[PDB]
């Protein structure tokens, strides 16, 4: 006897899960969470030769109206998994689980959308969301980005870096924090380590960080952090919800439906002349931490677009 | 790898948004 | 200089690049090799933000024509060491090189299978695809769920497993394996079960909206078998809604004589099946390859 009209795919010990199943209890709507980190050993998953047949323990689902997709935890790597001990047992079998689970749970979500289920963030996305692509697709749409460098050749660095100026390294795909190229990062010691794998250098743009969140089209708020560096012995992060002009904000919902997304906190940042260029937009972004320092209401816009798909 | 800390864990939420 | 008018994704050492290249070698079209196994190590891309900006061992490799796609992908000793580590390298290579993929196909290269078709092709997504829009596929059940499966067999009769993914030959579901000791094995352990047809596994080759030839795979003997315009026509249909452009697919008849089609491939082989009934596969697709430079 449960309602799926409402999915939140992820783990209950998600604080971002437990938020929106809150934000969706105090306006109704009880939800259905899909942990597929249970699948194998304490879960059921039955699916029949027609979309509409996907039973999950037992219980028939499907079409469920709206599916906020938190993570489908697809790698033993993802955040949300605790996977060290498996995979220093054998790193082989454990991935062959992860993917033996992973496409059986995308089939799910992609029956889902493909019966009209809005899905917050469709794991199709994923394409869209490689970021040597993205942006490209984003700088040839009129938005602006940085200048861009991905790549495993020094020489490359080394004449992007003569044409651009101070330059930041950061990950391809991600997994670190983006540093300042360095001039001991150019020494060919450590600048031939690119043999190893290719990372991102860009521009190193100076002005203000804006995280930028974007639901159905409709941008909830901006919000800038600002370091605090005037004390260096208790650095701080202040962050404050901005205005932004309507030129910015159409571009933001332009980029959010291009890469093909319903819910995104999009990285934006100015140059030295003060204007914008977009980052990144992230596919499950987090939010918690904005609201809380602030004071917004991001998860209410979220559960709001969620319910309203049942009407 | 040139970016030494990739796969420190020291997980990591540098990857928690994607 | 090279031409990079039409550009074979794959390693010299596998014999359908070979093939491929070969084929399309004595057409007069010489291709690249983009040989993606030497990435870090060896060769170099650079992407700029221009998606024109795609630089392969220093020349400017902007919008291929065409791309055949093959291959795109040892680590023991990184994995027993560090594998959080060596799959996040990894990711960092997969991501470079499946940009470059992403961007010719965005500014209108007709890559012969896009990874963009990956998602359509997941199978248990894949079937119903194909079903929902109203093609012939077997009954079938993914499950690990025991009672599940009786009853799947009860209702469709005997009925076979095959993996739930990718290789394993296909075995028939018996009594005794519905025994609750043989049955419960599959409480951790998912496969797909489905109706067992009788008739012959043929096998059919789609590019561009058109059938090639079909093999009864009947040392095992396969020989060419001519079918009616009705399933070619949901064979055209079957490769366009899963989005690919050359497609090996298999598809089985039941005992009413009518076929249902088993699934699609990414990026079936072909070597194995013209060298074994007397077609030509590789031929008719250097054709496609080539006419797509006149688009
Ligand atoms: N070109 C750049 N110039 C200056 N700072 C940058 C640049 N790219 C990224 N950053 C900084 O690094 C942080 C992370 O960048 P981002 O692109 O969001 O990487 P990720 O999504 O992997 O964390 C951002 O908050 C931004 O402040
Ligand atoms: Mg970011
Ligand atoms: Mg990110």
């Amino acid at each position: 006897n449960l309602d799926t009209s409402i999915v939140v795919v992820g783990s209950p010990d998600d604080l971002h899960v437990q938020s929106v199943t809150e934000g969706l209890r105090a306006r109704g709507h009880e939800p259905y969470v899909f942990d597929t980190q249970r699948f194998p050993e304490e879960m059921t998953v039955s699916l029949g030769e027609q979309g509409a047949s996907i039973f999950v323990d037992g219980q028939q689902i499907a079409r469920p109206a709206a599916v906020y997709l938190r993570s489908l935890y697809q790698s033993p790597g993802a955040y949300g998994v605790d996977a060290d001990k498996a995979m220093q047992d054998n790193w082989r079998r454990t991935l062959l689980a992860f993917r033996e689970r992973s496409t059986l749970m995308s089939a799910v979500l992609l029956r889902w959308e493909e019966a009209g289920t809005a899905v917050y963030n469709s794991p199709r996305a994923s394409a869209n969301i490689t970021k040597p692509f993205q942006l490209a697709l984003l700088r040839d749409a009129g938005l602006p980005v940085p200048r861009s460098l991905w790549t495993n050749d020094p020489e490359a660095v080394r004449r992007f870096h003569a044409e651009v100026g101070d330059c930041i390294y950061k990950p391809v795909a991600g997994g670190a924090r983006t540093r300042k190229l360095e001039a001991k990062d150019l020494e060919a010691d450590r600048i031939e380590r690119l043999s190893a794998a290719p990372v991102c250098f860009q521009e190193l743009l100076t002005g203000d960080d804006v995280r930028v969140y974007v639901i159905d089209d409709q941008v909830i708020c901006a919000l800038r952090i600002v370091t605090d560096e005037i004390d260096f012995r208790q650095a701080e992060e202040r962050i404050e919800a901005i205005e932004i002009s309507d030129e910015v904000k159409d571009q933001c919902v332009r980029a959010a439906k291009l890469v093909g997304l319903r819910y995104t906190g999009m990285d934006i940042k100015a140059g030295a002349d003060g204007n914008y260029r977009v980052l990144e937009l992230n596919a499950s972004a987090m939010f918690r931490g904005f609201e809380g320092r602030a004071n917004v209401d991001i998860c209410g816009p979220l559960c709001d677009a969620l319910i309203a798909q049942t009407k | 790898l040139f970016i030494e800390d990739l796969g420190k864990v020291t997980t990591t939420l540098a990857i928690g948004e994607e």
